[PDB]
């Protein structure tokens, strides 16, 4: 499935993922095409936080459903 | 007398929007949210039409007033 990740940018990105995709692997799959590290992504689905060692099937996230990628500062 | 336009796409980013306006300080320069960690005051806005570094405190630019008087908190 093609799921929609919107950045706090205006840059919205498209990633095929699966059901049974971890929140890690949707990281680690971000990371890859947009650079952005893992460790400085907060992605928020409808004011709820998704946890790493979560599923996108525990959040029951479909397909065409559109992340909030909030990046985390080091300070 | 005419029929009204339907969506679903709507809520999810709304309920998004609101959580992160409460949660996280808008930028100064264009008004976007930027995520906080640890207790340093050095923000550097995340937004890419923005790269504006500010005090978290003072609401102004990273400046070495800020960093003497509140580098963290
Ligand atoms: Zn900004
Ligand atoms: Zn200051």
């Amino acid at each position: 499935m093609q799921i929609f990740v919107k950045t706090l940018t205006g840059k919205t990105i498209t990633l095929e993922v699966e059901p049974s995709d971890t929140i890690e692997n949707v990281k680690a799959k971000i990371q890859d095409k947009e650079g952005i590290p893992p460790d400085q992504q907060r992605l928020i689905f409808a004011g709820k936080q998704l946890e790493d060692g979560r599923t996108l099937s525990d959040y029951n996230i479909q397909k065409e459903s559109t992340l909030h990628l909030v990046l985390r500062l080091r300070g | 007398t005419v029929d009204p336009n339907r969506a679903a796409e709507a809520r999810w980013d709304e309920a998004s929007n609101v959580t992160i306006k409460v949660s996280t300080k808008p930028c100064p320069k264009c008004r976007t949210p930027t995520e906080r960690d640890g207790g340093c005051m050095h923000m550097v806005c995340t937004r890419a039409g923005c790269g504006f570094e500010w005090c978290w405190v003072c609401q102004t630019e990273w400046t070495r007033d800020c960093m003497g008087a509140h580098w963290f908190g």
